């Protein structure tokens, strides 16, 4: 072969999917999330790997190992600020690419699609046994009613809890083993990021009008390369605003004081990427019907390829399915804002109005208005 | 019991976010905790390293830490023994437990103040209003033995005495030591405890932005004049029709 | 693809027997064990020897050293 | 070979040996004084054994709540008469009741009132259930083995 | 100056692969250890409860860890104090720290013994040699004041007097406690606390060869039995020629 | 798309190109077996690296003592302990004998498999490295410090580097924990880096033992070696537990049964086995710099072996010569491997210079000489 770009075998991978590739003339901004989610990754472990340098796997000094991270090692304060707001950063772009996915019928590419839910459901485990490592209040109790809705599935409950804690309670062979956990998942999700783009590349890359566009692609660079950089510095300043300006405007005040098994904070809600699930699974008082809840609340993902009944494949020309897909955004701001609030009225009844448009949204009028939009094309 | 009073928004010289601590506030509030509140409360997490180059010297700073007395060993026959404080010790603990501190306040316990500005919502605005903000119960309410009355304390009854009170110390750079200023120092001096990075972190802040705004404007246009290939494009439709 | 375009074979025919009409270890007296001992021969005076002279230098070595630990009688002769 | 791998690895993320060595607690119910409560240390929270003297299966054990704010039925789940054994741990915010108060004879928590009677069950207070009780058992009578 | 006597081989109850400790003799050894070598050695990861169905009963190891007092708290006040000892204490350290351990031996530290037997090349052999191996120095010689000379101790000037003799306990079950003996079961017992272990270990191993030798054989037949058609293969060269 | 699932699917196509339908060649021996051990044994030390990390502790205070409370609470904790420290030799002796049938067979004339391989024993070796330490024992200390303390000798940047390492003035906690998070990533590396290394390899198929083409007759890698591989995995893995479970801390150092003390230096301070022949060499140029630079040359070495084939021959199958002196170089390794367990003194140094120089030689001059004069002596 003339160039090594092509016969060498491994400059002809980066070449056949970051050079040579053939992308969509038309994609827009909202394809830009890939390579952030990407970048988001790469950055969370390098700061990781950072910060587990100098933290300690135990309840006697976990906490003051982050504190001594903070306030000895040089640049620490900062690498924590980063890791930090960094998890935040993450699932802002992957609800984007969800979205976006939904918006466009990405979900049509079932496997891109599938491997993706795993990936979404891989970085809540990363960032739920991560929060758990500062042993905070709010890490001991988030990690303390999470973990005991388990005992609630029948029969195997309270072993599988017992399992999971190695003891009696959320302790430090819990510890351990979540800091275990919160090293490994990243690589996982790194690996199966791999098989991800392993089976987009089967088809190549979908576009905002849903039609093909084999009449008109474009290489991959510098054409996406540039865009993805101005997207990268675009997303990066509120990034970097919010850590070096607002460094706790995210997190809870709460986790500022040593874990103590002998007192509840009056609030135990998760951080803001949670609150949504966090809603549904209040809006089922019973133990067992709430797991389920929140287990379908991510679960229902995988469906998504089965609910597809328009003619076309994105939104772009389905105005109802548009304020649909609205109303559906809405729905979720609202469940955020639930799950932050106490379990009183009226945000009790507001939950479950919540939790159970959302759930109808894309079970039932989705799919419904979907159909009707056929008719009304005379399809 | 329900219903809860929240602070108000003090304009903090260190609030802007260009805006670094004041430290010659910080000084005084150093000398408030070191001469009142450290009678109950322990800042585990400040050494009198820390102090120099921020509000003391380093002179200043060896003298301070020798003031105390700390237990170290074990010697020769495995045996802990007294020394003077070096720079490298930290703020020595008021009490060995916190069992003996709840046995010497009626069992309440004072909180280490290390991180207390950032442990509570409200940061500073509610130290501070809390710390001016001790009165009389209203009436239908009483405070059980022990207690003190402060609306700012949720439940609004602290087991906290009033800690301050008008010319209970005198600042060394004789600035008028009244409660509401001494308040005032001890808090600006809380919140560096909190974040000692504080300063630097905005001034990293700055940099940050006048970067990201240069950068991000000249990808902009290196993106745009890429695709000003396509943009630009135009297409016709021949048929040989 | 890696079945089809490996060689060019011309006039090569083969023969084998399905593995249940055979025996899985046959004729261990008569091939197996005279073969062993065929492969044994050709090769152990090409490995042998180097492994020998490593064991020598080896016992030496170590001898030798717990030799100059012992005591030379000859330095306390005329100690008188 | 495979299936006792995997059970050996599986196990080893069960509690080991050091944890279970404070699994359970046995306390000798000949040797608590009537009337007086006496609390051990269970699994890093309290643990209370009271010794009911008399007038406690009376004086609140004849207790006219109508509307109960929680389903607390002695022969549901209990035992022992004179005998109470409970998590010494309010169900509102995980503070500690005492049993030297008590509104009702029973426990105070300090934190946000939480009255409990006798029986441990919440009375005047915020905290929603009763005193959790935990597993036990008699196989021994002059001892009791909780956990 | 680099010469050493190295201990012999004894032919231990629990040396054969497939051989278990001899649990009499363990129980005998914790005896020793309990009343002779506690004194002056730890054996910090052992804990009484780690008797229970190896040597002892559990009411018999309930009662041993009662004879002991250890150290809990703190309490209300925040102060330490003491209590009867429960299974899961582990054995009492005879000293606070290595300081004070040496302040008590003439500057010579006694190690914690918990794996003693592992941590020394010769295992029990070497304890054994060294614990009955005890005699005057040859000709040449001389033991500095405080030390003991041991053929077997590197240096063979030893920190530890003969710490046993015969008769110098007696063994609840019933046998001649003679020097030997006693050397014996201690080193026993050792083993065990090195490694409880052991016997669970050496009953796997027995499954590992018997499972090793019958899958082995199992594939080893199978391997061959699709290599026969290669095996037995035959091939002609036949050109149009 | 293709009638059968297993070359139309993304995935398991890629399963199917690798360890199916893959064209090996009918020849191959045992000594191909080693490739395959060595991704099982990877995968078994991650394995048990794991189960061993989630009840460890990474602290000088703690670190010790977790390990013990692993041995002796953790429900088999002692099996998995053994496990873990005993597959890491198990580890090293399959890829000694990988690389050593590499270099009889010239599979170095892979050149790009062969690289990745040398980049496989390097990162392998700083695992193991990293990992000895994590117990914080007396050998786990003073090993830290004998090699880390090499590198001051480099010039200029030698100081700095170091006290960059230790993350202060001595091997010490801040040391420890960076170490582990090492220990806990290298591993991950390896797998990665042993993805290229079968990419790599699948680009020209496996070499075999006559060195001569085997397109002519190639076999499908399953039912032949996938059989041939789980016996040879059997074969290896019973001397394996034999000795984990029988004589357990046969391989170890009793040193390391005792917690570390930088207070105290131990009288041998020398590695695991497999570490010898390294230790070897480097102590036998008296001259900081010099054994540095003579250690790393000692694996380094691996590098330039695809340039200094000069035979006409693929294999050393044909090669007379060339097989003594091969089996002069394994002597040579023992030699070297057992001057690396002895004190420095005489004989001893002598010998290891000369194992040490031999080595190097045998490599670099008599091999390609060799070569060449067997070359000329078949009148080519
Ligand atoms: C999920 C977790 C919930 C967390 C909260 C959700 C995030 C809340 C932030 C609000 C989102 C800001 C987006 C505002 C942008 C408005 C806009 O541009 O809309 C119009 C525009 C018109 O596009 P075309 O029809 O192709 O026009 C072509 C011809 N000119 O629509 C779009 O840009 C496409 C919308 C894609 C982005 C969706 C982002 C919202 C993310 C939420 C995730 C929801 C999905 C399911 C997740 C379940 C778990
Ligand atoms: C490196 C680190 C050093 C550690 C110590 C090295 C390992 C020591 C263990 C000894 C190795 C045991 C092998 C004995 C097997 C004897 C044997 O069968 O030899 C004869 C046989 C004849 O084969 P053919 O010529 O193809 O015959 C075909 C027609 N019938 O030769 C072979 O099997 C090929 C030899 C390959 C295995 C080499 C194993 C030794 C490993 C050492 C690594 C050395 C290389 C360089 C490393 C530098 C770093
Ligand atoms: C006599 C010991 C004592 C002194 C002196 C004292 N405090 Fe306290 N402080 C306490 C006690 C006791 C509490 C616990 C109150 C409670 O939880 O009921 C407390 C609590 C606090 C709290 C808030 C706790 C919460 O939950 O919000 C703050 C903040 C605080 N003190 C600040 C200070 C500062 C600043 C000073 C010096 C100006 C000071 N204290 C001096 C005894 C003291
Ligand atoms: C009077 C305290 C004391 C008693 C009692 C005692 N030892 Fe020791 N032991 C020591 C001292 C001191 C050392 C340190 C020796 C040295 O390093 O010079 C020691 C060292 C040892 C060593 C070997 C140290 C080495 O480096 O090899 C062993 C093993 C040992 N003791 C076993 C025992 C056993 C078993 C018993 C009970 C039968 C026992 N000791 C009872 C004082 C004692
Ligand atoms: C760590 C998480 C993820 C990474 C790193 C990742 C990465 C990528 C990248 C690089 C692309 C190509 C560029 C783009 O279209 O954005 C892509 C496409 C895609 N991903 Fe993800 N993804 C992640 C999560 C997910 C999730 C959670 C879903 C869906 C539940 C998903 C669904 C898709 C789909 C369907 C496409 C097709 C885009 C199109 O319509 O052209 N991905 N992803
Ligand atoms: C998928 C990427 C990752 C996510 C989403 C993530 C998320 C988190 C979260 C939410 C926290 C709590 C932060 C806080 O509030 O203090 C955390 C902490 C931590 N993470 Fe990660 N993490 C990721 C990868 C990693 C990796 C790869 C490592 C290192 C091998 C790592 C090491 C740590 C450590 C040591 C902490 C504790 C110190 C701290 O809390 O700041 N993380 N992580
Ligand atoms: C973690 C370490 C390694 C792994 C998992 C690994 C794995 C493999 C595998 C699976 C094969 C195919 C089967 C075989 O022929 O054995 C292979 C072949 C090979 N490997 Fe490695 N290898 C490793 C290290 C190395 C090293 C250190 C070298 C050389 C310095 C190396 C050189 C080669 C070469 C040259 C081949 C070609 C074999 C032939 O002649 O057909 N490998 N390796
Ligand atoms: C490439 C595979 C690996 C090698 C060659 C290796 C090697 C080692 C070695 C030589 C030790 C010291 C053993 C001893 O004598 O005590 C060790 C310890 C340890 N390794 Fe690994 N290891 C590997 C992978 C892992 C991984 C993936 C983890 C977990 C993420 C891990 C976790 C540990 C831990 C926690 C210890 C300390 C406990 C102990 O010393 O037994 N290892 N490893
Ligand atoms: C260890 O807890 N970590 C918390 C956190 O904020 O991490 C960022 C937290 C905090 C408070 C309450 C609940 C949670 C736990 O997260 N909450 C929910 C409700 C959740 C919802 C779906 C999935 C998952 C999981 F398991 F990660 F997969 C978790
Ligand atoms: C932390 O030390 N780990 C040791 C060990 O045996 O681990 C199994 C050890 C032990 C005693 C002496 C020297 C060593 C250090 O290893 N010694 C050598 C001589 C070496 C040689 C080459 C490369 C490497 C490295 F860095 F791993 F890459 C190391
Ligand atoms: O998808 C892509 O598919 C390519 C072809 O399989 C691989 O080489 C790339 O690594 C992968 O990212
Ligand atoms: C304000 O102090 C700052 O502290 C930093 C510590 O990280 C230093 O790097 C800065 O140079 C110094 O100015
Ligand atoms: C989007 C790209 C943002 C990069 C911003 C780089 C600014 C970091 O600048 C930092 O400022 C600190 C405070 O003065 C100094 O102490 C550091 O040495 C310096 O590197
Ligand atoms: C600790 O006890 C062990 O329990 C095992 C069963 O789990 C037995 O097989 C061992 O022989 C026994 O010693
Ligand atoms: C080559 C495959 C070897 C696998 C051997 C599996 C045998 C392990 O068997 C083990 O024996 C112990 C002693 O009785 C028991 O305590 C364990 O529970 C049991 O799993
Ligand atoms: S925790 Fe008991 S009354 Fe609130």
């Amino acid at each position: 072969a003339p160039n090594i770009r092509k016969s060498h075998p491994l400059l002809k991978m980066i070449n056949n999917s970051l050079i040579d590739l053939p992308a969509p003339s038309n994609i827009s901004a909202w394809w830009n999330f890939g390579s952030l989610l990407a970048v988001c990754l790469m950055t969370q472990i390098l700061t990781g790997l950072l910060l587990a340098m100098h933290y300690t796997a135990d309840t006697s000094l976990a906490f003051s190992s982050v504190a001594h991270t903070c306030r000895n090692v040089q640049y620490g304060w900062l690498i924590r600020n980063l890791h930090a707001n960094g998890a935040s950063f993450f699932f802002i772009c992957i609800f984007l690419h969800i979205g976006r996915g939904l918006y466009y019928g990405s979900y049509l590419y079932k496997e891109t699609w599938n491997t993706g839910v795993i990936l979404l459901l891989t970085l809540m485990a990363t960032a739920f046994v991560g929060y758990v490592l500062p042993w905070g209040q709010m890490s001991f109790w988030g990690a303390t009613v999470i973990t005991n809705l388990f005992s609630a599935i029948p029969y195997i409950g309270h072993t599988l809890v017992e399992w999971a804690w190695g003891g009696f309670s959320v302790d430090n062979p819990t510890l351990t083993r979540f800091f275990a956990l919160h090293f490994l998942l990243p690589f996982a999700i790194a690996g199966i990021t791999i098989i991800h783009l392993t089976f987009l590349h089967e088809s190549g890359s979908n576009n905002p009008l849903g039609i093909s566009s084999d009449s008109d692609k474009i290489p991959f660079h510098p054409y996406y390369s540039f865009k993805d950089i101005l997207g990268l510095t675009l997303m990066l300043t509120p990034f970097l605003t919010l850590a070096l300006f607002s460094p706790n405007l995210l997190g809870d005040p709460e986790n500022f004081t040593p874990a103590n098994p002998l007192v509840t904070p009056p609030h135990i809600k998760p951080e803001w990427y949670f609150l949504f699930a966090y809603a549904i699974l209040r809006s089922i008082p019973n133990k067992l019907g709430g797991v389920l809840a929140l287990a379908a609340s991510v679960l229902i993902l995988f469906l998504i390829p089965f609910l597809h009944k328009s003619k076309q494949r994105t939104m772009t020309f389905r105005p109802l399915s548009q304020t649909l897909f609205w109303l559906l955004v809405a729905n979720l701001l609202i469940l955020t804002w639930i799950g932050s609030q106490p379990v009183e009225h009226p945000f009790i009844i507001i939950g479950q109005m919540a939790s159970l448009s959302y759930f109808t949204i894309l079970l039932i009028l989705f799919p419904t208005i979907g159909t009707l939009e056929n008719k009304m094309l005379n399809y | 019991g329900e219903l809860e009073l929240h602070p108000p928004a003090f304009p903090w010289s260190h609030g802007g976010p260009l805006s670094a601590l004041d430290h010659s506030s910080v000084r005084r509030g150093f000398q408030v905790y070191k001469q009142v509140c450290s009678a109950c409360h322990s800042m585990d997490y400040v050494a009198f390293r820390n102090l120099i180059g921020v509000t003391h010297t380093e002179a200043e700073a060896k003298a301070l830490a020798e003031e105390v007395e700390v237990q170290d060993g074990p010697d020769e026959n495995g045996e802990l023994f007294m020394r003077p404080g070096k720079i490298s010790d930290y703020f020595p603990k008021p009490y060995p437990n916190p069992e003996a501190a709840r046995a010497a306040n009626n069992g309440a316990l004072p909180p280490d103040l290390s991180y207390i500005v950032n442990a509570r919502h409200g940061g500073e605005d509610y130290v501070f209003s809390l710390l001016t903000g001790y009165c009389d119960p209203p009436a239908g309410v009483v405070v059980r033995e022990g207690l003190h009355y402060n609306p700012y304390f949720p439940g609004q009854a602290i087991g906290m005495a009033p800690p301050i009170y008008n010319e209970i110390l005198e600042y060394d750079d004789g600035t008028p030591a009244t409660m509401s200023q001494i308040a005032k120092d001890v808090c600006t001096f809380l919140r560096w405890a909190a974040e000692p990075e504080h300063d630097q972190r905005k001034r990293m802040g700055l940099k940050m932005l006048l970067i990201s705004a240069l950068l991000t404007s000249l990808l902009y246009y290196m993106k745009r004049h890429k695709w000003s290939v396509l943009k630009s494009r135009k297409m016709a439709y021949r048929p040989p029709k | 693809i890696h079945f089809g375009n490996l060689a060019r074979v011309r006039h090569i025919i083969t023969y084998s027997l399905s593995p249940f009409e055979q025996r899985a270890i046959p004729n261990i007296f008569s091939d197996a064990l005279p073969n062993v001992w065929r492969r044994f021969s050709s090769q152990v005076f090409k490995v042998a020897p180097p492994f020998l002279g490593a064991y020598l230098l080896y016992s030496w070595g170590t001898q030798e050293f717990e030799r100059l630990k012992r005591k030379n009688p000859a330095d306390y002769e005329n100690d008188q | 070979a495979a299936k006792n791998v995997v059970t050996q690895f599986i196990s080893s993320l069960s509690a080991s040996a050091d944890v279970l060595a404070l699994s359970k607690i046995e306390i000798k119910l000949s040797d608590i004084p009537e009337g007086k409560n006496v609390a051990f240390k269970w699994r890093g929270k309290p643990l209370f054994v009271r010794h009911r003297t008399q007038a406690e299966i009376n004086q609140e054990a004849e207790v006219d709540v109508s509307k109960l704010r929680d389903p607390q039925h002695d022969l549901d789940r209990v035992k022992k008469p004179e005998w109470v054994i409970l998590v010494g741990v309010c169900t509102h915010l995980g503070c500690v009741p005492i049993a030297n108060s008590g509104d009702f004879g029973g426990y105070y928590c300090p934190c946000h009132g939480s009255h409990y009677d006798a029986s441990g069950r919440i009375r005047k207070g915020p905290a929603p259930y009763n005193l959790e009780v935990p597993t036990y058992q008699f196989v021994g009578d002059d001892l009791v083995v909780v956990g």
